[PDB]
Parts: C-alpha cells; structure tokens; sequence
C-alpha cells in the first residue's frame, strides 16, 4: 500500500474491500498488541490508507489518540471527506474524535504543519464544530488501581505512628513492568516494589495456628458426614461494603496477575516461579475453608442462626487468575499456566484425596471456569480455555468419576469453541479443540458396549452433538461428522443408533420451513446437515420431494441478473 | 403494524395479553395487530418470541428474594401503619388487619421449607409491634448478608442457555430494545443487537433484587438492561410520564437560552416485555441517595433502625406517663434538630463525592452539571403535583451527574368539588433536603439552580400553547386512573373534558408563577427565592413526614 | 567534612543537577552524598526542603523526587507496616474452629508427604513477608525517575501528614516560606505545559485543612501555568471554613475567585456568588436581568444603580462600580449602539477603542493610517484579538494596492500561534472560554482565505468576468456553511456579520470601476445574507427591536432579488 499512489488499476480493487475492512476491524480493536513497535499501527495504517464508509472512522480515532506517528495520515484522511450526510457517520465517536484534536493542537517544538491542520479542520468548519458535545459523560471514579490502603508507618521525627497511603505507585509501575523498551533495573526494582503489596495484603493471612498440621485431616474427614449445624446464636453483623470490596479485590487481582506476567521476564523467571509456586501451594488449603465454611448451603435446610464469619476476601479469585489471568499473548507465560495448575492439580489431589478431591476440593471449581471461558469472546480467552481443559482431560483421565458427572458441560464448550469464533482469529484454536473432543469423546465413552445405555449424559451428548449439524462454519459441521465417526468405533454401533432418539428433533427445522429464505449460513447448512443423513445404510427415505424440486429449483434459477435473493440486492453486496 | 413492527411489538405484547388475560371486543382488536404483524415479517415474530418466552422463562428469580422482598415490603409497611394514623401509641399491638394479611401470605411464599421457620414468628402472637418489628430487622438482616456470600456473577450460558447461542440464530438484525422511545426523525441509525455478555451480574438492592443482562450491539458499544421481575402495574403511570418529560424536550431544546446551558431532562427509558416484567437500562454504577445514607451510617457505628427509633421512643416519650404536648411542630423542631446535631450531620454527601472522585477538577464539573438537571427534576417534580420523594426514589449518575427517579405518580380528596387528583403537596413545595444543599453550593444554587427552574417555565409557556395541546390527553388518562382506581368509574359524560380543562388551566396557571417577570423591578424568580425559602426552612421540614428523611 | 576553603558553587551548581544524570551509580552516590551528612528530624528536614535547594532548576524536570529523598530517608525499622484498612483474606486459624458439633478429631496422623509439606509453609510464611519499611521505600523511588505520576500521588498522600507535626511557634514562618515558593522563589516556571507542574504542592495545600490564610495573589498569579480547577479548591474552602471575623480576607476571596471566573468565563458561577456576595439590590436585579439576555432593563437598572451610588448608603463594595460601568459597556455592545460609546472610549479606555471599530463603517480608508498609531502602541502584551486588529491593517492595505506587501500570510501564523497559547493555557477539558478560540480559528481561515479571493480579482482585470470567475460562487458559497450556530453569543454573532461585511464592501468598492462596462448580471448584494440572517437569530436571543433596526442597512443597492425580499417579510412581518 505505500508504493502506489495515482495508480488507476484499483477498479478492480473494489471486490475486495469490506471482506478486507471488516477482517481489519474485528481484530484491531483486540490484538494487544506485542513489544510495542507497529502493532496496532499496522493495521490502523492498513485501514487508513485504502484506495461507503462506517467502519474507517473507528480505527481513525486511534491514529490521533496513541500515536505520534499515524497523526499526519489520519488528519490528510480526515479533512479530504469535507456532504451533507457526514454528521449521522461521525456521530458516535466525536466525543473521542474532537478529544483528540484537542490534544494535538500545542505550541512547542512541536510540530508547525499538523498543528496548522487540525486548525485548518476546525476553520473550515465552524458550525459543525462544538454543537456535537455537549456536558461531559466521561469521568474518573477512583477506579481500579486508584484506591490507597493507608498501612501503618514510622517517621523518625514524630512520636505517634502516623497512617499514610502505602500504595501511590500500583499505576505507575504497572506500567513500567509491561513497557517493552525500558531498562532492566528500573523493570526489576519495578517487581521489587508491586509485589511488596500483595504481600502486605496476605500478612495477616500467613500466621497458622499452634495444632494445625493435623488439623486438615480432621477439614477433610469433616467432608464425609452428615448434620453439621451450628450453635443458635442472634447476634447483629457488619454488612457488604460493595465499592470498596470490589476495588481491593480487583487490586489484589492485579497484583498476583502482574506476578503471572513477571515470570516470562528473564532474571526475573526464577524468583517469579518462586513467589508464584508459594502462593499456589499458599492459596489451596484455603480452599477447604471454602469447602466447610460453604458447607452451610446444606446440613439442615436453613438454620438461620449461624456464624458466617465476618465478610473477607473468599479466595475463590484463584477461579478468576489461572482462567482470565492466562489467555495471555506473550505466551511463555501459558506455560506458567500448565505448570499452575498442574501443580495445583497435585496439591489439591494430594492433602484432601484422589477420588473425593473431584467431588469438593478445587478442580470442579476451576474446571467450570475453564468451561466459561469457552464461551467468552476474544480468541485469547479461547485458547486459555481449551488448553486448560486438556490439562484437566490427561491428569483426569484414569481417576475419575468426575469426568462422566461433567461431561456435558465439557462437550457444550469445547463444541461452543468451534461453533463462534471468527475467521481472522488464527485457526491453530479451532483444530486445536476438534481433536480435543475426539480425545474426551473418546475417553468418556469407553465403557458404553451395547445398544442401550442411553440414560441421562448419553442421551443429553448424543442430543447435544448430533442436534448441531446444521448451523454454519462447517470446521463445526465437519467436527461432528468426525465426532459421530470416531465415538462408532469404540463398541461401534450404527450411527442411526446414535441418532433414532434425536432424529426426529432434526428435520422438523428442516422441513418446517421449506426453503429461499433465512440467509446463507443455515441454508447450506440444511442442505450439508442433509449430506451425513443419505451417506449412512438405513434411514430417512421418504416425503422429500418437495425439497429436491426447491434445492433443485435453487440452482436452475440462473442466479446472475435475476432474484436470487430475498430482501439484499446484488448490486449492494460482492 | 405493516412498515416497522419492532416498534410495536413490545407494548402490543403485553397490552394484548393483559386485556386478554384479566378481560370483549378490544381484545380482538388487538389479534389483529400481532396477526397483520405476523404475516408481514414473521421470523421477527417468532424471534422475538424467543426473548419475550425466555427472558419470562429463566428470569424467575429465586427462592429467597422473594422472602426478602417479602420482607422488606411487610417492614416499610410496617412502619407505615406504625405511623401512618393508628393510634396515639399507648402500649400498641397487631390489628387484626396484619395477622389477616400475612396468615393469608403464607401461601404467596414458596411451598415447603419457610413454612415452620417463619411461622413459628408470627403465630405465637407475641408480636405486639415491639417483637414483630425487630424481629423482621433480624430476618433483612440474615437474609441481607444471604445476599451477599451468593455469587456477583452469573454466567449466561448456565443461567439461560438460549441467550447465548442467540446470535449464532444470525437473522434479521434486532433492534436494540430501548430506541424508539426517543424520537430521531431519520430511523436509520439504531444500533442492533450483536450478541449477549456472559456473566450476568446480580444487584442486591436496598428494597428489591433484580439482575441485569449487558448487550453488545454491532457498532461496538456495551450497555445493559435491568431486568426485574416483579414490576408494580403503576409502573405504566411512570411510564406515561416518562413519555410526557421527554416531549417536551424537542421544543425546549430548539429554545436559545435553554440551550446555551443545555437542560435537557434526561429521565430514563422502560420498555415492557411482560404484563409483569419489564427491562430498562439501569447500567453500570449509579445509585440512590439512600444508598449513600446506608454506606455512612454503617461506615459509621449506627444504622437506619436507630433514626426512627429515636424519634419514635423521643416522641412517645413526651406522650406516656408525661403529656405536655406544647404541639406535635414545636416538639418536632427540636427532635429534627437533634437528628441534625448528634446524628447524620451536615455535608454527608458531600463528604461523599468529594472524596469518591480523584482529580478535583472531575468533582466540580459533576456538580455544574448536578446542580442543572436536579433543577430540572424539581421542575418535573413541581409540575403535575407528584409526590413526597423519599430518597431510595431518585437516582444520580456517578459518571456525569445526572438525576432521574422512578415512582413517578401523580397524587387528592379534600375538595369533593373538583374531586379528581393534581391537589397539593403536603408540607414542603418539593425536595431541597439540606445534605444536598451544602452540596448543590449557596452559589450554584442560585446562579445554576434557579436561573433553570425560571429558564424552563418561560421557554415552556410561549414556544405557541404546547402545555394545553400535550396535558389534554396526558391528563385525561390520569382522570380515567382516578376513576378507575377506586370501584366508581361508571360516569364517562360531558364534564370529564372541562374537568380535564380546570386542571389544565390549573398547571399552565401553576407553572406561570415561576415564569414571567411582570411589571415592576424584582430581583427575578422570587417566586422561586420565596419557594425555595419555604423549602429549607426547618419549621417547614419538621411537619413532614419520616419516610420522606428530611434530615437527609 | 568540615574544610571550607573550597567554595560552595559546586554543591549548588552540577550536584543538584546530579539527579538529571539518567545514570543510576551515579544518581545513587550523589544521593547518598546528600543523605548521609543532613540531620534527621523531619521536621529539621522538612525545613530543608524549602528552606534549602536555592538553584532555580529553571524549566526542566520535577525536582520534588529529590524532596522525597529529603523525607523518605528519616524513616524507621518497622518490620511489620500492618496494613489496616481492607480487611484481608479469610484467616488460616479463625476459620478453622467453626465447628464444635462432630467429633471427626484426628488425632496426629501426620506421616505423609504432608509432613513434608505443611511445615513448609510456616516456615515460609513467616519469612516470606517480614517486610521492612526501608526495604519498601527503596524500591518505590525508581518508579519515580521513569514516570512523574508516582511523585504526585505519594506528595499529595505525604505531604499533609509531615505537616501534622508543624505545631504553632513554628506555624507562619512556614507558611510564609512557602509563599516564597510557590509564586515568587526570584524564578518564573516555564517548567512545562499541560503536565505536572506545581499541582503537587498545589493540591496538596488543598488536603492540609488550612495553612492557607495569608496570601491569596500567590494563589491567583499560579493561573499562567496549568491549575486552574486546583486552586478553586483553595478559595472555595474558606465559604466552608471561615467565621464573621476578619472580613477582608473573605470579600478579597471572593473578588479574585470570581475574576477566576473570569478567565474561566462561565457565567453562572459568577453571577450567583455576585448575589450572594453583594450589598446593593440593585446588582442582584441588574445581574438577574443580564442571566436571562434582557441587556436593556440591565442597562436602566445600573442607570438607576450609579444615581443611588456615591451616596450615605453602604459603600457599593469599591467594585460594583467597576461592575456597574463595565457590565454597562457589555450591556451596550450586545444589543447595538456603536455609535454611542467612541467619545466614552476616548476619554478612557485606550485598548477599549479598537473593539469600537465598527461605527456602521464598512471602508476605513478616512483613517487607514490613523489607526496604527494605536494598534502599534497597544501590541505589548499581545492577545489574538489584537493581532487579529493587526492581520486585519495589512489584510486591507493589501485590498487597496495591487500587489500590496502580503506580509499577512507569516503574520498571520503566528496570529494562529498565540492562540494556540492561550489554548494550551487554559485546561484540558471543554471549557467555554475554548469556545472564542474556535470562532477565533474560523476567523484565521477566513483571513487567509481573504488572501484569496480578491487578489484572485485583483489579479484577474483581465475582463472575462461572469464567465470564469466562478470562484466567487463555489468560495462565497462555502462562506455559507461555516454559519455558526444558534446560541452562541450575540457578541461574535456580531463580529462574524459586520466583519465579513467589510469583506463584503472590500468586494464592493475594489469593483467601482468594473461596474458602467456592464451595468450575465454580476452585482452582489448579498450584504442581505447576514442582514436577514443576522436579523433572524437577533430575533432569537432577546430584542425584537433591534433586529427591527438591523434592517435598516438593507436600503442600500436593491436587495430584492432571489428569496431576500421572502424572509426579509417573513422575519419584519413575523418579528
């Protein structure tokens, strides 16, 4: 794109432009980013410099706001645009797009010529300048890491010990623990300092009691019993606090986060894997707080009168910084992910049990978290998902009960994977989770010998699996061929047999309505549902006629120049 | 019915399955419109049979909100017979009124486990509105911190599977709900919906619970939708009013000097979907102003029970065993002042913001902007004579500062002639509570504050008669409330369209008082300088009433 | 250590300048030279800080991250620093006796791996925090040097807690030290623009809970740099903490508070904190009727207020004089009335006259050389409005001579730069004072626009007009779009209309003698355009009566042609 400018060939560029704007734009609002030369800039400067227009003004703003560089471009393609029409186009991002312009225009050695731009956009127009913004929406709430935590201290010249804020650089040197080009002692003296909070923060969470080694066995055989009540009491209690919860909890959030990203720093690995390996065999035996102290959602149905000890931070947030925390994109870091929760994998299965430890200790805890983000958005947040899963499918493989339990959640979302993920993300995620359905699939159903065991999990996956052949993106479609192929061989029965209790809830979509409406995607993907059913020896024989004369009919209509469409024209759409 | 439809279908939804449900010939009226709008696009039919079905289906809450809602309407109505009129309180008990009310509400519960817990509470009829009371402040309280140790976060794919796999059924591009309220002559540009969030959050309110789901839509903005399931049918009068301070808007915005500080009333949207649930975008952080009460008298030591039980055991202190009585005004001057003094003092919410927002500058602007829309709230309040406002009613944006309420209801009869509603306000004309005061500035709040509420009475009388042309329907529809309300409505004659007209002329008159500079020099808006010197003044919020918290 | 023979330039002249080093051995051992060999009382330290360091350190850097070395390094050896306000993560011990109902009661069956493992953890734990206080600050100071975000938040956190040991003895020769830092150390901080500058030890003063009580010029000269929404904080807490005593520090509070409001020039908290400031009623009238655009009952009521002033009555404040006679001349430059002011303007008011310069004139040439004699003597202290008056000088000496000099388009530019330095002295946000700069830039670009498009006729007396001067269409009518809007003020509704109508008469009078070869039809007249239209949003404000007598330039040639004699009876008739 920058060797041909006044070149008259891109008329025959012009079939391929949104199919490329669009496979721009829903990607770089989400590549984040890497080192931090020309990452976003290059795709911001793909989008810029192209040649109906929507889409090029949402990554036009952020050639303006981030970047020193793309500014001259962005306003050349800013100002060449000034109809009538422009105003309703703009409109959702002025209050970004006149920040920016408000940014630039400065007196410095700073430069003299996009200066004289921006004021040459803001004088050109003048009534379409400052009847756009209105009183401002945007504002700061002591947000995330803007909190303080006003620890104890001593200064020398005072008697009393007096309080003051032991948090003012958690912004700042977040900041600098993340920027690439940056020297290794501020960076390491940066890890020396953001870590010294988290550790203030599980200070009075470190002491153990005088009998307390024994003490676990006697949390753990407490598991296996029935009626735990409590003594009646009524006694008065402090209450939720919701704002200043959330904002310490968030904070320490980005505290052990920040530990997971300085690991794949080097001369900072070692002491990472250190601190990091403590608090995961740190933050397991709290677990089982979790476990007995949550126990009193049972054992009784109500008795309201109990303890229920007093509101502090559960540490269940290890359930959202192995899952949200490392979908990271570095990725030396996943590593840290596997070995995480492995190691977790053995404490957990190692003080608390081997066969019970799948019942209440943490892994069902965090395996539905590893469900959930399978169906997040943000193809990082996919490929943290289906990697934990297959840490949990190879140390859950021979011991288990568990894995038959939560099959179906299992097959939902590594099927939920496949089913949306876009065709920009990169397809190393896709047939990455197909074979990973082929290898649980496999697993879970290996004892299954004749043709009736179809009782509950059975019935609810095979209804769940074979329902599906239809919708679109056939890496789905193709997936469940694959699927119903690879579990026909394992006490291999006919597929008809795996289907006769879900056949019928099939072809009533099918059939229902009868075609030449209800777009594309799920029209090819009646018609290739409809490949799998006559490839097989006996089933589905009759009272498609009507079917074959529409499909058939749908491709004797000469679709060139006629209508081959229902509401979108051929002359909008290429 | 045959161009748009989304437009419709929300309200012919419920309306056709509320008239045909709880009941003649408007019902099959109102087949024709979902028939005529079912043939013409019927995938946006079914399609939108599927969120109304399964946002009725999956949003049915639980089985523990519906005992602390159940709750915490027996303790404000409790405390409501407690001092609504019941006696001069000597020693009182239960009226035979409550145990008739809630023997009968066991069956609203749910069917098997309360059942011995808490009627093992109220049958032993040792209640005597000393056992009764703090016994339901010990049940909020359990089953408030219940509230908590739940979850924040619900996935949406547990929670309501079909919700999630929605925008893989790819088709027709919905509209977002929510838009067609909002006029925007061009209809072009409306946002649809792209696909639904995961993790639903979970809001415990003060008085109710609800959950809210969060949108994306195509063009990349995130904004949510409180969904609550039990919705009280005056909500439709709160939406009539939100349909009437959003039409004046368009001509008050053309205005210059309306315009030049930009008013500009911003009262919420709510859309229904059910004859009992309806969705309106309460989205992400902004609260009451009672909320903010809870937070400081729990940051403190106290709690609310303290409050009202102060005044209650002061006031029926200076009744039993010793009755001076020098009046109920005198004697509530000075429990007012010792509210005041030795509990929730001065500049509490200002005390809030100033130290919930870094960076100074982002305070100031907040309340340049706080102290503009609150007075055009009074305005909308002041107008079409409401309500007292208790202070879980409004809400205030914690982003920019805006102030919109729900309850928005109109009401009396102490003139049987000119029975119908739109009679006065009880003690104070509107709500200018000190604890706002010292935040809404003594400077702001006369160069801000009232220069509006002047501002929108003169751009709303003489744009050309637009009060009369919109308040003739938008009051007769409250004149058929006030018959309808009571079993009387039968008297539909000639003198309902002058009895319209006696309180038109009766707002366009009451909003003219505050609206013309007539002859003389004054200083301006004396009549607001002189309302609002009525309105602050302590004699005046002492005679007021307790749930309407005139101390904050 | 102690060997003074040597002169002390040098522990002045580069060692305070050894922190810009950007090396870290050597920064480290200056500082180290420094903090070992002060004293260490915080107080004695804290002197030291303002006291001490007499090296300007001119425009450069922030210099208070060797202020927290002055004070970080007098703290103590705490080994524990018990944080205390976030009620930490659910105990070890606590909740592991919750329950006494069933005996489960293991009875030492520690052989495992366990026994490997749970003694670990205390072994650990118990020195894995041990954290120090000196061991903490060393290595939030290297934050600092990368990014001057961390400086503020910890002085801001810092500062009002050292100060609450300053007890009194000791209390006005620090406040009147820090007078002598924050406005006059014998140094003007150019230090920065938009960034932080001097709001540090600017909105920390806001957070001491008064010290604060003397100076408050200190408090209003820090306006030329950034802080303007950080010392509002500083005078509006007086309001909140003041008493009846000593007056004159309040009234002085509120006068230099409200001509901040001034700069800011949002009206409506001005004229609330006048009516609730003043003595006289009739500025509360006066000032009530301005607020709503009602200039003439303004105008009499201040008539009414000077006849009632100078008299037996309360004193009038000895500023709503100024208030009186300079909201009169507001009051008479929005309606009309040029015409009356110019003698008021001799007299007095030197810089006043130039904005009297359109006395329903549209040529300037009886005194095109008699104006820079004062527009000359009045460019000291520049502002864009009068460099606009100076761009404008040679804008028309250049529409008089062919050719001219065209000296406007290198003195324009900087027309546009100083403006963009009173941009960028304002904030960041959207003020309204923004709003005349924007009208200013659409000004700019009419001015070198102008460059354009008379010396594109200037240049064309090649007589082919009606045939390829089709530029005047396409250009005149794009000055047709930049309109503004509605509801801006009537102020630069004005400006825009008579100065685009002496664009309008250089385009008039440039044509006098292309006018009998002819008279297509060329003949402008399209001074009816913002005659009309000026008429109309005239009438929008307030004032019928004017936009009454602002159709009475309109007499001139016809003005009757396409659709002027249509809303020109449709805006008089409606009007």
């Amino acid at each position: 794109f920058r060797s041909i400018g006044g070149g008259r060939f891109e008329n025959l560029y012009r079939s391929i432009k949104p199919i490329l704007q669009v496979l721009l734009q829903s990607l770089n609002q989400m590549i984040l980013t890497a080192r931090l030369p020309h990452e976003r800039e290059l795709y911001v400067e793909l989008c810029i410099t192209v040649p109906y227009l929507p889409f090029l003004m949402k990554p036009l703003v952020f050639a303006l706001q981030q970047y020193p560089d793309l500014v001259s471009q962005g306003l050349r393609t800013l100002e060449l645009c000034i109809a009538e029409y422009f105003d309703p186009i703009i409109e959702p991002v002025i209050d970004d797009v006149s920040k920016a312009l408000f940014n630039l225009l400065q007196p410095q050695p700073f430069n003299h010529a996009i200066s004289h731009n921006v004021v040459r956009i803001l004088g050109k127009l003048g009534g379409r300048n400052r009847q756009f913004l209105k009183p401002p929406t945007d504002l700061t709430e002591k947000t995330e890491l803007d909190i303080d935590a006003i620890a104890d201290f001593k200064i020398n010249g005072m008697p009393e010990d007096v309080p003051l804020s032991v948090t003012p650089g958690i912004q700042s040197a977040l900041n600098i623990l993340q920027s690439y080009k940056s020297d290794i002692h501020y960076r390491k003296s940066a890890y020396k300092y953001l870590t010294c909070v988290l550790l203030l923060m599980t200070k009075s969470s470190a002491e153990f009691p005088t009998n307390y080694t024994e003490l676990l066995k006697t949390a753990v055989n407490s598991i296996k019993l029935e009626r735990i009540g409590i003594e009646k009491n009524f006694d008065l209690e402090p209450t939720v606090n919701k704002r200043d919860y959330s904002n310490q909890e968030n904070l320490f959030l980005r505290l052990l986060e920040s530990v997971f990203y300085a690991t794949s720093i080097k001369e900072l690995k070692d002491d990472a894997m250190d601190l990091l390996n403590n608090l995961l065999d740190h933050f397991c035996l709290l677990q089982v707080n979790t476990t007995l102290l949550n126990k009193r959602n049972y054992n009784g149905t109500f008795n309201i009168d109990l303890k229920n000890p007093n509101f502090m931070l559960d540490s269940s947030l290890i359930l959202d910084a192995i899952p949200f925390a490392l979908s990271y994109y570095i990725p030396e870091v996943r590593e840290v992910g596997v070995l995480a929760y492995k190691r977790i994998y053995e404490k957990s299965c190692l003080i608390y049990g081997e066969e019970l430890a799948l019942s209440h200790s943490f892994i069902p805890e965090l395996a539905k978290q590893f469900i959930h983000l399978c169906y997040d958005e943000t193809y990082y947040n996919k490929r943290g998902g289906v990697l934990g899963i297959k840490v949990l499918i190879d140390n859950v493989k021979s011991s288990s009960v568990f894995l038959k339990k939560y099959q179906y959640n299992l097959a939902n979302g590594l099927l939920f994977v496949l089913k949306d993920t876009q065709s920009e993300a990169p397809s190393a995620i896709t047939d990455s989770a197909e074979k990973l359905l082929i290898d649980l699939l496999s697993i879970t159903f290996a004892d299954v010998k004749e043709e009736d065991l179809g009782n509950k999990v059975l019935e609810n996956t095979l209804t769940d699996i074979v329902c599906e052949l239809s919708n679109a993106n056939p890496k789905v479609r193709n997936a469940c061929q694959k699927s119903l192929h690879t579990i026909s061989n394992l006490t291999g029965i006919p597929i008809v047999k795996l289907m006769d209790h879900s056949k019928q809830f099939l072809l009533s979509p099918i059939f229902a309505k009868p075609l030449r409406a209800l777009p594309f995607t799920m029209q090819i993907g009646n018609v290739d549902a409809i490949t799998f059913c006559l490839s097989l020896p006996n089933t589905f024989l009759t009272f498609n006629e009507e079917l074959f004369r529409l499909l058939q009919e749908s491709i004797v209509l000469a679709d060139a120049e006629d209508e081959s469409l229902s509401t979108n024209i051929q002359k909008t759409t290429e | 019915a045959k161009s748009y439809p989304q437009a419709l279908h929300f309200q012919l939804r419920t309306t056709k399955e509320d008239f045909a449900v709880i009941q003649r010939q408007p019902w099959e009226y109102l087949q024709e419109l979902n028939n005529i709008l079912k043939t013409a696009y019927p995938l946006l039919a079914l399609s939108l049979e599927s969120l109304v079905a399964q946002i009725n289906d999956r949003f049915k809450s639980t089985t523990d909100e519906d005992l602390f809602r159940l709750i915490n309407v027996l303790l404000i109505d409790g405390t409501l017979n407690y001092n609504r009129l019941p006696f001069p309180r000597k020693n009182p008990k239960l009226p035979e009124n409550t145990e008739k009310n809630l023997v009968k509400f066991s069956t609203t519960l749910l069917a098997p486990y309360i059942r011995p817990k808490f009627n093992a509470d109220f049958i032993d009829n040792k209640p005597d509105y000393e056992t009764y009371i703090k016994r339901l402040r010990y049940w909020r309280r359990r089953l408030e911190n219940k509230l908590d140790r739940a979850s924040k976060k619900e996935n949406l794919e547990v929670l309501c599977p079909h919700l999630s796999n929605f925008h893989h059924q790819k088709f027709e591009d919905i509209e977002i709900p929510g838009q067609y309220l909002l006029n925007k002559d061009n209809n072009v540009h409306f946002i649809k919906i792209a696909r639904f969030l995961p993790t639903v959050d979970f809001v415990r309110g003060t008085h109710s619970s609800y959950r809210r789901l969060m949108i994306r839509g195509h063009d990349g903005s995130v904004h949510s939708f409180a969904v609550q399931y039990p919705a009280v049918r005056h909500s439709r009068r709160e939406e009539r009013m939100f349909q009437l301070y959003r039409l004046f808007n368009k001509s008050l915005s053309k205005n210059v000097e309306t315009r030049r500080r930009s008013i500009q009333f911003n009262l919420p949207i709510a859309i229904p979907l059910s004859p009992q649930v309806r969705i309106m975008n309460d989205s992400v952080s902004f609260t009451t102003l009672h909320e903010i009460h809870n937070e400081f008298c729990k940051k403190k030591g106290f709690d609310p029970d303290d409050i009202q039980d102060f005044m209650a055991d002061k006031l029926n202190a200076a009744h039993d065993d010793a009755l001076p009585a020098p009046d109920m005004t005198i004697l509530k001057v000075e429990i007012f002042n010792s509210i005041q003094t030795m509990f929730v003092p001065s500049n509490v919410l200002k005390d809030h913001f100033t130290s919930l927002f870094t960076q100074f500058e982002d305070f100031w602007l907040f309340r340049k902007q706080f102290a503009s829309q609150y007075s055009s709230f009074v305005f909308m309040s002041y107008m079409m004579m409401i309500n007292n406002r208790t202070p879980h009613k409004i809400h205030v944006d914690k982003t920019s500062g805006n102030v919109f309420t729900l309850e928005m209801l109109p009401s009396d009869l102490s003139l049987p002639p000119d029975s119908p509603i739109f009679h006065n306000n009880e003690p104070v004309p509107f709500r200018l509570t000190p604890n706002i005061q010292s935040l809404i500035g003594d400077s702001a709040l006369e160069g801000i504050f009232a220069v509006n509420l002047f501002t929108i009475s003169r751009a709303l009388i003489e744009p050309d008669n637009e009060l009369n042309t919109y308040l003739a329907l938008f009051i007769r529809d409250e004149i058929i409330s006030w018959f309808s309300n009571l079993h009387r409505p039968i008297i539909e004659n000639p003198q309902l369209r002058e009895m319209v007209q006696t309180n038109v002329d009766l707002i366009i008159r009451k909003v003219a008082q505050l609206g013309h500079l007539n002859s003389t020099p004054t200083v301006t808006t004396q009549f607001i300088l002189d309302c609002i010197g009525s309105a602050v003044s302590p004699r005046n919020l002492a005679r007021t009433d307790v749930n309407f918290m005139p101390w904050f | 250590h102690f060997n003074n023979t040597e002169i002390t330039v040098r522990m002045e002249q580069p060692f305070l300048v050894g922190t810009r080093v950007e090396d870290i051995g050597i920064r480290k051992r200056f500082m180290t030279i420094l903090d070992n060999s002060l004293e260490r009382d915080i107080k004695e330290r804290l002197y030291y800080v303002i006291r001490d360091q007499n090296w300007e350190f001119i425009a450069d850097y922030p210099w208070l991250n060797q202020a927290l070395q002055l004070l970080y390094g007098s703290f103590n050896r705490e080994k524990e620093l018990s944080l205390k306000n976030i009620y930490c993560l659910s105990p070890p011990s606590i909740l592991q006796e919750y329950l006494p109902e069933n005996a489960e009661m293991v009875t030492e069956v520690n052989d495992l791996e366990l026994s490997n493992f749970v003694k670990g953890h205390i072994a650990s734990m118990q020195g894995l925090c041990r954290i120090i206080s000196s061991d903490f600050i060393d290595s939030l100071i290297e934050i600092f040097y990368q990014d001057p975000k961390a400086i503020h938040r910890a002085w801001v956190t810092l500062f009002p807690q050292v100060y609450k040991s300053i007890p009194k003895n000791e209390k006005y020769g620090f406040v009147r030290s820090i007078i002598t830092l924050l406005s006059k150390p014998y140094h003007t901080r150019q230090i920065s623009s938009r960034t932080n500058v001097i709001n540090m030890l600017l909105d920390s003063i806001s957070k001491i809970e008064s010290l604060e009580l003397p100076p408050h010029l200190v408090k209003y000269l820090a306006i030329s740099y950034n802080a303007w929404y950080q010392s509002i904080n500083i005078l509006e807490s007086i309001q909140s903490n003041t008493s009846i005593d000593n007056t004159k520090i309040i009234e002085a509070n509120e006068d230099a508070l409200l001509e901040l409001y001034v700069n800011l020039q949002e009206e409506d908290m001005f004229y609330g904190l006048w009516r609730r400031r003043a003595k006289y009623t009739e500025t509360n009238i006066g000032l009530s009727y301005e607020q709503i655009g009602l200039w003439d009952k303004a105008q009499q009521l201040y008539e009414v207020a000077q006849v009632k002033a100078r008299s037996g009555a309360l004193p009038y404040s000895q500023s709503e004089y100024a208030l009186w006679e300079d909201n009169w001349i507001q009051c008479a430059e929005k309606l009309q009335h040029w015409d009356v002011l110019t003698e008021l303007a001799k007299h007095e008011g030197f810089t006043d006259l130039l904005l009297e310069c359109g006395w329903r004139v549209a040529d300037w040439n009886s005194d095109r050389d008699a104006l820079e004699q004062s527009v000359k003597s009045v460019m000291d202290v520049p502002t864009p409005r009068r460099q606009m008056f100076k761009t404008f000088l040679a804008l028309q000496n250049f529409a008089e001579s062919r050719k001219g000099d065209q000296e406007v388009r290198k003195l324009c530019d900087e027309g546009i730069q100083l403006s963009l330095i009173k941009w960028v002295s304002l904030p960041i946000r959207y003020t309204p004072a923004h709003k005349w700069l924007l009208h200013g830039f659409q000004q700019y670009m009419e001015f070198l626009e102008a460059t354009q498009i008379y010396a594109n006729l200037h240049t064309t007396t090649v007589q082919n007009l009606d045939s390829k001067a089709q530029e005047i269409k396409r250009i005149l009518q794009a000055w047709r779009d930049r309109l503004p809007n509605t509801w801006d003020d009537v102020n630069m509704w004005n400006d825009l209309v008579t100065w685009r109508q002496h664009a309008f008469q250089v385009i008039n009078n440039a044509y006098l003698p292309l006018i009998p070869a002819l008279q297509a039809y060329r003949g402008y007249h399209e001074i009816a355009w913002v005659i009309n239209r000026f008429a109309h949003v005239a009438r929008k404000h307030n004032m019928p009566d004017v936009c009454i007598s602002q159709l009475a330039r309109i007499y001139t040639l016809p003005n009757i042609e396409i659709q002027e004699a249509f809303l020109k009876l449709r805006e008089q008739a409606k009007c």
